[PDB]
DNA sequence: GATTCGTATC
DNA sequence: GCTACGGCTATACGG
């Protein structure tokens, strides 16, 4: 039944060595456990770095056959206030062993969105039964959590997942799939995910979708390009290369072209160009603050809804007069 | 009877055109069972809602809709208790068992689909409890978000849902669409008609057809017979007629202040939107030839300001008489 | 259907089903089909677990059709189905529990002549995780006592009228034939115990091992610290027993057999708190020197 | 070998710490509440922590109850802690006002409440609210004083979602008390103020006077002018003084002495906002150390229009045009920041630097005001009610609707002129 | 009773100052049916309400113009509800930002053509329109929503979509004139020259309800008698603005600015809007001749700056004070 | 914290 | 017949 499944719940890893990209803190959490002491931890990072997939390995490699009566999860989806971690966290805690297997783990799943008074409230309950009971703490935003609740939690910060992980996660599921991805493909694919295994294994489910014949055909960039409607890097370069030298009629022009023929959204364009415009020269400092403000104000105005046409004039009027200042 | 957007509302996947690549996907995750969470976003009146109907009806059938399928939008509560409760508890729910008829004349995949509608209205709070929901509760509950702007859905939410664009339906996109409604209903119309409709709602389709049906209303009542004209969408869209923006432009080129605050209170008092002046001032100035590169990006600028302030829900005679005077003074 | 039984008697059934009132009052319970009958287990914060079981001969019509499965397994609510079992009757109102395999509603017709009630209760997917988890471990029994259901049930009532915040479990036994058994309060009031008779129509039997199950030995006291919380989940259940037998190792989980077709059997199994203070227990022992 | 603010504690009514004026005035009120007339049946005593508001009722009575009582002397506290057995605890205080009533002639005894009743509770609050107003309206020809001592403290930062309002940020007598009993003619508020200077001086050298053999034993008698002075200069609490003194002649060593920070007032921190903070010339510590000791009174609406309303005293008006404008603008911001904690930071960094560059010597500046916003809104209320009635006979006459707005635009102005204009006709 | 009921229109035919517009509501009224959702967009006076009316009618015929007030209650919020034959109507006036509910509940007891009236839908908050860009489409069935605003800039996106925009000019001031002089013929009050009757339209600015109210007052205090010369009664709220706007131009000082704050504050009391009131103040300070054109370009751009921060913020009394002492800076 | 008035005292 | 108990209920508190 675990063909009937989304790519992104069906390739979880089920052990720390298929975690890939946070080398690091796998093997800082093997030493720990084989070690024997585990000192409480929490995991931080950007979404889809996989600080569930290893904290929950981590569980089954420590408590086998019994990650069921050791580890108690707590996630956003539950309530999670004063009387719940007064009462359910308090008495998980504060119980034996149930064959003195070792500690009693307990993931906090995203633990940010909880109210002060509980992340509070659990300070307690982590130091008076830390003998036998280690807290994690997984968390997307650090600023939510009090700060005596960080000093009293070895952080460890999941990094977005490096080019070579995501890397080798794909070449994992082209095998598992039986599925051909070209090199660019694969590149756009690493572009798109922006360190988020979850990105790459949608857009590759529907890359596979969008193939009229997912065994003999390869997935090639323009699939993985259509299938999400992205930007190609030509199109941007396009209309980069318009907005900064063409009139103000052509880049138009080449912008409404842009847009209809293919359908890509102003956003993505916008940050694309930006992206571009990171690798600039730019000698003077005032094209710089022209630019980051104003293609700032257009995508602000752009997330709250408008005329399209008009935002897009004011993208290439802002560009046109922030490169201004070159000469 | 019916209105003719909710006449010709696509029933099967295969009426929604222009979207070809989501319901491409769908249509091919239909065969399979592998649906993902998918997060349906786009302009308004793109065919998300029709998209996502049509789907549900094709991969369960009528009988199996009403067991299977739950509907939440902003019409009903969606807070942080109805996500917590009715959610989770529809989620957990194991899957109906399909009749015979079901499984000979149906897919039915062993998922279920529930469909928030509009979640860009969901606070952030409630936005939380569903990162979990979604995720365990994958192999038998499937979720489709569908909202306008993606930006109001966090950044978990959009990394567990499948990116599902829905493009801009432009005069090459539903054109098709618009003339199939037009045959049918024996809508009779001039050359280059229908463009007009599609250009003045742009980005959406809803608008067209209904742009279309009230034309059509219009020349039956009329009696005439002959087809219907250009001006007479244009009109009827509250399109400003070409007169009264020239005279608008010879207002702004006259700088005195007196004489164009003069002419904006008449303007107003024709009843006339400053949304549609304004487009159709950016129309004009942008594409005129005789103004120069400088001129052009400040009268951008100063169009997006007056279009993100007019957004806001402002005064309409205030933006736009500063909006003549900044033109004027350029 | 696939299963399919019938009972006449729904008072038996429905005071069954209320022993497991105490628990969770709204939420879900797991209930086994098998050829046996049908059980009832449930369990509260992974430190307590109670099973009832009803044997095929409480029904009249039990037929277990399935065949592609050993045991049917499946999860519905608790408060829905005590309330449709808790029907009572004025004419016998024969039910007729049916479920039609997965994907069914666990359906329960009742049929009183004149009515025709019929309920359906739709089934969630699984507690999804491994149940066996509180079994006791049948090879280092630190003791094994049997006790009458009233005393028990009438000492639980006491310590749940006095607050009873923690609770203690004392178990030793001597070479001169005297037995003691008592439970310690830590309540409001401070520590209070309530010794239960060493006659052997209230405690029939007592033998305190020595984590083998085999050597009795005697002078070792057996000390329990149990959360009254989950001490008081039982409370009503001895209350319509006759026996109750209690089992606890070394590995500091407690289990009570309840006793009352060869009756109800209730299994419930318990975590033991991990007693932070050392000072509690000589404390404990201290006191129970008097 | 116990606390110094016991055992050395006040004996006769001179010990008691308070000014004349404010021991005058509370005498006479006792003496004006214990004659048989009862113009006045209960006292609301208000003020700061620890401003001898406890201190003086015991005395009072003592020279007081006595004199007047019957023949055939202390004071009759509320204990907030009895949990009856058959009484829910609002009852409590039900019970505690309904059986202090019985002491008129031959059982004469001070009614005192300082602990009150848990009000951030909203129901008990009311039942408490309505218990004092029967207290007033009560038809009993004789009634006992009775003194409610609400010690008003800036209420902290709190988990509670919303819980209406004012019991959530302080607990002053105007959130405790209703506007029925403030304005009842027979509550006499008497507010306190902190102790002096002179006086915190005065008790401290008697406490060390009492006790000298220690302090030159530890080498402090002949540092006890200064320590003296700078807890006399520090706070103005003279429990927490006391505390503070002791704690340092206990001690042997060269511990920094240290006391409890005082909570800036609304009108206190406006004027801070607006004219500075003479003890620190640095804008950025005083802004910072404001914001942390308390935000309660920072982030509520009210300060900003304090602000608004207030920063026209300045040189009694007469600042540049320009920097009331950048003043105001900076306000709007802020407005315009769906109030985030930076919006307030900046609305009043902006003010406060604006009125540093502007700061001239010998320049006399004028009083300050709450704003006037709760009489724009009851005035608005008003003219809600009678729109209200105007579209309600409008439609009981003749089937014709108007708008809201039209009716306060239109409608409003021209109804009289028109309608009573032609009733002179009739 | 007064003048504007007296002179109100009850019919499509009746209404005689828009011609286009009547037209196109007879081609809307002759399938009613296939009626689509209408938004009239139009400054206030022109006569929408009435148009509605009138449609309605021709749709549903006699007996629209009927009025059966009734009380209902919300969760306590117990707004007021005006039912009528096929015909409610809905103020958002009367529920600020706590519209959604009751305009949820309202919509789902009416649904049970049913033609619900909502006025003034610029009041409506983003919640109340959230919740009805799904109502309109679900039941789009057994209601018809007809909703009037001046101004559809506030108006989400979708809402505009699903219904339909129908303009509704001012009247001009030929026809006003035209209709003030039915008013005076069904009435006699003894116009000394028909001229009085276009100063009434121009100091009217194209409201056919202040011109009839204005006219109305006239009379009275001339003793159901007109004169050449009678006075001009504007509204007190716009004298009191005058007298800012001079108060503004002459005296340029900080006790000033508390003046014209004392005055801002009396015109909100007065219950009227911040938006119009900043409106008003900006358009009377650009009447003065003494100001120069640079001056006034920065009174315009103030005025849409703060009226932007008005609309992006809570309380009104900061964007105004703003306002006015950005204007007087920039006088001095 | 700033203003005005008011005693009380060295 | 009265009891001791099961179910009902008014309710102070809860979050
Ligand atoms: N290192 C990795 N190697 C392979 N797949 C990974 C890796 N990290 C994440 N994934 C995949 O991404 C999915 C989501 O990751 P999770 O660990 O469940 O969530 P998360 O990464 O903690 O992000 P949040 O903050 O919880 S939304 C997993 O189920 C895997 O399929
Ligand atoms: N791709 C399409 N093909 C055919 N008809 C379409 C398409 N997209 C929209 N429509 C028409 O649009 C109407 C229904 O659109 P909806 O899907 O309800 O609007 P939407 O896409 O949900 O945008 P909203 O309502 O602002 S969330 C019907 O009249 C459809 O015929
Ligand atoms: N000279 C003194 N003057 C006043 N209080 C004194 C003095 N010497 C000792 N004390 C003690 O200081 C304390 C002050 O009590 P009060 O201030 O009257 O009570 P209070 O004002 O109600 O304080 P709160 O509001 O409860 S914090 C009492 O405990 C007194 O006994
Ligand atoms: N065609 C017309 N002829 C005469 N009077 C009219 C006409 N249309 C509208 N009116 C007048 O307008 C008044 C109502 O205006 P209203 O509908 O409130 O304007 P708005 O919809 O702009 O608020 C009525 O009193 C009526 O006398
Ligand atoms: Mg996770
Ligand atoms: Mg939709
Ligand atoms: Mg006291």
């Amino acid at each position: 039944s675990k063909e009937n499944l989304p790519w992104v719940e069906k390739y979880r890893p089920e052990t720390l060595d298929e975690v890939y990209g946070q080398n690091e803190v796998i093997t800082t959490v093997r030493k720990f456990v084989d070690e024997g002491k585990l000192p409480h931890l929490l995991f931080y990072g950007p979404p889809g770095t996989g600080k569930t997939s290893t904290i929950v390995a981590l569980a089954r490699e420590i408590y086998g056959k019994n990650y069921s009566n050791m580890v108690l999860e707590l996630n956003a989806s539950d309530d999670r206030g004063i009387d719940v971690v007064r009462n359910q966290i308090k008495d998980f805690a504060s119980t034996r062993q149930i064959f003195s297997k070792g500690f009693k783990l307990i993931i906090l799943d995203e633990a940010d969105a909880m109210t002060n008074a509980a992340q509070n409230a659990l300070r307690r309950v982590i130091e008076r039964y830390t003998k036998n009971t280690r807290f994690c703490v997984l968390a997307n935003y650090a600023h939510k959590l009090t700060p005596a609740l960080l000093s009293r939690c070895t952080r460890f910060r999941f990094q977005p997942l490096p080019q070579e992980a995501i890397e080798r996660r794909i070449a994992n599921v082209l095998v598992h799939e039986k599925l051909k991805l070209s090199p660019n493909a694969e590149k756009a694919l690493i572009e798109l995910s922006n360190g988020d295994m979850r990105r790459v294994l949608n857009v590759l489910q529907s890359c596979k979708a969008t193939l009229d014949n997912p065994d003999e055909d390869e997935i090639s960039d323009d699939v993985i390009y259509e299938c999400c409607g992205a930007p190609r890097p030509s199109d941007l370069k396009a209309v980069l290369k318009s907005i900064l030298e063409d009139d103000w009629g052509t880049a138009h022009y080449t912008l409404n072209k842009v847009r209809s023929a293919k359908g890509l959204a102003l956003i993505d364009l916008i940050e694309g160009i930006v992206k571009i415009l990171e690798d600039y020269e730019l000698q003077n400092e005032e094209t710089r603050v022209h630019l980051l403000t104003k293609l700032a104000d257009i995508e602000y105005s752009i997330s709250k809804g408008g005329n399209d046409q008009i935002q897009g004039s004011a993208v290439i009027g802002a560009i046109k007069a922030s490169f201004e200042n070159e000469t | 009877q019916q209105p003719w957007v909710e006449k010709y509302r696509p029933k099967n996947l295969d009426e929604v055109t222009a979207q070809d690549h989501a319901v491409t996907v769908l249509k091919k995750t239909l065969k399979s069972a592998n649906l993902p969470h998918m997060l349906f976003y786009g302009p308004p009146g793109t065919g998300k809602t029709s998209t996502i109907l049509a789907l549900t009806k094709e991969l369960y059938g009528p009988d199996l809709m009403k067991s299977r399928i739950l509907e939440l939008n902003a019409s009903d509560e969606r807070g942080i208790s109805i996500v917590r409760e009715k959610v989770k508890n529809f989620a957990r729910l194991t899957v109906s068992k399909p009749s015979k008829h079901d499984l000979e004349n149906y897919p039915c995949p062993p998922y279920k689909i529930i469909i928030l509608d509009e979640a860009d209205s969901m606070t952030a709070d409630a936005q939380s409890a569903l990162r979990r929901t979604m995720e365990t509760y994958s192999g038998v509950t499937r979720f489709c978000l569908i909202c306008n702007y993606v930006t109001r859905i966090i950044d978990p939410l959009a990394s567990r849902c499948s990116k599902f664009r829905f493009k801009a339906l432009d005069a090459s996109n539903a054109i098709d669409r618009l003339r199939f409604i037009s045959e049918q209903e024996n809508v009779k119309c001039d050359d280059g008609v229908l463009e007009r409709i599609l250009d003045i709602s742009a980005g959406d389709l809803r608008r067209g057809i209904t742009l279309l049906q009230s034309a059509s209303k219009g020349a039956q009542y009329l009696g005439d017979g002959k087809n219907i004209t250009s001006t007479q969408v244009e009109e009827l869209a509250g399109v400003v007629p070409h007169d009264i923006l020239i005279e608008i432009v010879e207002k702004v080129k006259s700088g005195d202040f007196d004489e164009i605050k003069k002419y904006v209170n008449t303007f107003m008092k024709s009843g006339w939107s400053a949304a549609s002046v304004v487009n159709q001032l950016h129309e004009y100035y942008i594409t005129n030839d005789n103004f120069d590169t400088n001129f052009k990006n400040q009268i951008s600028w100063l169009l997006f300001t007056t279009d993100s302030r007019l957004n806001n829900g402002t005064n309409e005679h205030i933006q736009l008489l500063n909006l003549l005077v900044k033109i004027s003074q350029l | 259907n696939k299963f399919s039984a019938s009972t006449v008697h729904l008072e038996h059934i429905t005071t069954a089903l209320s022993c497991l009132t105490p628990f969770g009052s709204k939420d879900d319970v797991l209930i086994f089909i098998d050829a046996d009958g049908l059980s009832f287990v449930r369990e509260n914060n992974h430190v307590i677990k109670i099973q009832l079981l009803l044997s095929r001969e409480l029904f009249m019509s039990y037929s277990y059709r399935n065949e592609t499965e050993d045991h049917m397994k499946l999860c519905v609510k608790i408060n829905h189905i005590l309330d449709s079992v808790s029907v009572m009757n004025r004419d016998i109102v024969e039910c007729t529990l049916s479920y039609d395999g997965h994907g069914s509603p666990f359906v329960l017709i009742f049929e009183d002549s004149f009515i025709s009630e019929r309920v359906e209760y739709s089934t969630y997917l699984i507690k999804d995780f491994d149940t066996n988890g509180l079994e006791l471990d049948r090879e280092r029994i630190s003791f094994e006592a049997i006790i009458k259901g009233e005393a028990l049930h009438s000492a639980l009532k006491d310590l749940k009228e006095i607050g009873c915040k923690e609770c203690y479990v004392y178990a030793k036994t001597e070479a001169n034939d005297e037995n003691v058994f008592a439970l310690i309060s830590k309540s409001q009031l401070g520590f209070s115990k309530i010794k239960l008779p060493s006659n052997r129509s209230i405690l029939e039997k007592l033998q305190v091992f020595d984590g083998d199950s085999t050597t009795v030995i005697d002078g070792f006291a057996v000390i329990g610290f149990f959360d009254f919380t989950s001490f008081d989940k039982i409370r009503k259940s001895t209350k319509i027993a006759s026996k109750v037998l209690f089992r606890m190792d070394v590995h500091g989980v407690l289990s009570v057999n309840i006793l009352s077709y060869p009756g109800i059997v209730i299994e419930v199994c318990m975590l033991e708190k991990e007693s932070i203070d050392e000072a509690a227990q000589t404390e404990i022992e201290l006191l129970m020197e008097t | 070998g116990e606390q110094w603010y016991e055992k050395f504690k006040p004996n006769c009514l001179e010990q008691v710490a308070i000014h004349k004026r404010k021991l005058k005035d509370v005498q006479e009120a006792l003496d004006a509440m214990f004659l048989p007339n009862a113009k006045h049946r209960i006292l609301l005593l208000s003020g700061p922590s620890g401003c001898s508001k406890s201190t003086v009722i015991k005395e009072l009575s003592k020279i007081l109850v006595p004199k007047y009582r019957q023949n055939s002397h202390k004071v009759t506290e509320f204990r907030g802690d009895c949990i009856v057995n058959d009484l829910p605890q609002m009852e409590s205080f039900s019970e505690f006002l309904k059986g202090a009533r019985y002491l008129v002639m031959s059982n004469l005894s001070l009614i005192l409440i300082e602990d009150l009743p848990n009000v951030f509770h909203i129901d008990t609050r009311r039942r408490f609210q309505q218990l004092i107003l029967q207290w007033l309206y009560s038809s009993e020809p004789l009634l006992p004083p009775l003194v409610i001592c609400i010690t008003e403290c800036e209420i902290p930062e709190n988990d509670n979602n919303y819980r209406k309002f004012g019991i959530d940020y302080t607990f002053s007598a105007e959130t405790i008390m209703n506007k029925e009993i403030l304005m009842h003619p027979r509550l006499k508020r008497i507010k306190f103020n902190p102790i002096n200077s002179t006086l915190l001086k005065k008790h401290l050298k008697f406490i060390c006077v009492q006790n000298m053999k220690m302090l030159k034993e530890k080498n402090k008698w002949n540092k006890r002018q200064e320590v003296i002075d700078y807890i006399a200069q520090e706070t103005g609490d003279i429990r927490s003084a006391i505390t503070t003194l002791q704690f340092w002649a206990t001690s042997s060593g060269s511990l920094p002495i240290s006391t409890r920070e005082s909570t800036i007032s609304y009108f206190h921190a406006i004027g801070k906002v607006i004219h500075g903070s003479h003890s620190t010339n640095n804008d950025n510590e005083m802004i910072n150390n404001l914001f942390e000791n308390s935000n309660n009174l920072l982030s509520k609406e009210d300060f900003k229009l304090g602000i608004l309303e207030n920063y026209n005293t300045f040189n009694k008006g007469e600042f540049s045009i320009s920097d009331a404008s950048s003043i105001v603008d900076c306000l709007s911001e802020c407005d315009n920041m769906n109030g985030l904690p930076e919006s307030n930071e900046y609305g009043l960094r902006e003010v406060r630097k604006t009125f540093r560059n502007i700061s001239k010597q010998g320049h006399n500046h004028g009083t300050v005001y709450f704003p006037r916003e709760w009489k724009v809104r009851k005035l608005q209320n008003s003219f809600k009610v009678q729109a209200e009635d105007w579209l309600n006979v409008s439609l009981y006459k003749y089937n014709a609707v108007h708008s809201f707005r039209n009716i306060t635009l239109e409608f409003g102005y021209y109804a009289p002129l028109i309608r009573k204009c032609q009733s002179y006709k009739k | 009773s007064l003048w504007v009921d007296k002179y109100r229109p009850k019919s499509l035919n009746a209404l005689s100052h828009n011609e286009e517009l009547t037209n196109f509501l007879k081609s809307l009224s002759d399938q009613p049916r296939d009626l689509p959702h209408l938004l009239l967009y139009g400054p206030n006076g022109t006569g929408k309400k009435t148009r509605c009316m009138a449609l309605l009618e021709s749709i549903f015929g006699p007996g629209v113009y009927r009025l059966k007030i009734d009380v209902r209650q919300f969760v306590k919020l117990e707004l007021n509800v005006v039912s009528s034959p096929y015909h409610l109507e809905i103020t958002p006036s009367d529920m600020g930002n706590n519209d959604r509910i009751v305009i949820q509940e309202l919509l789902k007891e009416v649904a049970q053509y049913k033609c619900v009236i909502i006025n003034e839908a610029n009041s409506l908050t983003k919640d109340a329109q959230a919740a009805l860009r799904r109502t309109m489409e679900k039941y789009s069935k057994n209601i018809r929503l007809i909703m009037v605003c001046d101004s559809m800039s506030p108006i989400i996106a979708p809402i505009k979509s699903r219904c339909l925009l129908i303009r509704c000019p001012a009247p001009s001031d030929s026809e006003i004139s035209t209709i003030l002089s039915d008013v005076v013929t069904n009435e006699r009050i003894q116009l000394e020259t028909k001229d009085i009757l276009k100063r009434i339209a121009q100091a009217s600015n194209g409201n056919l309800r202040v011109s009839l109210l204005m006219l109305e007052s006239m009379a009275l205090n001339n003793e159901l008698a007109l004169k050449s010369s009678s006075p001009i009664i504007k509204p007190d709220w716009i004298i009191v603005i005058h007298k800012l706007t001079r108060k503004i131009v002459k005296e340029r000082s900080v006790n000033s600015l508390i003046e014209c704050r004392a005055v801002l504050y009396d015109l909100l009391a007065h219950c009227i809007p911040a938006n119009i009131i900043l409106k008003e103040l900006t358009f009377s300070l650009l009447d003065v001749e003494t100001l120069n054109t640079t001056n006034k370009s920065s009174i315009i751009e103030y005025s849409s700056v703060f009226d932007e921060r008005l609309s992006l913020g809570n309380k009104a009394i900061f964007h105004l004070e703003g306002f006015i002492a950005k204007v007087m800076c920039c006088l001095d």
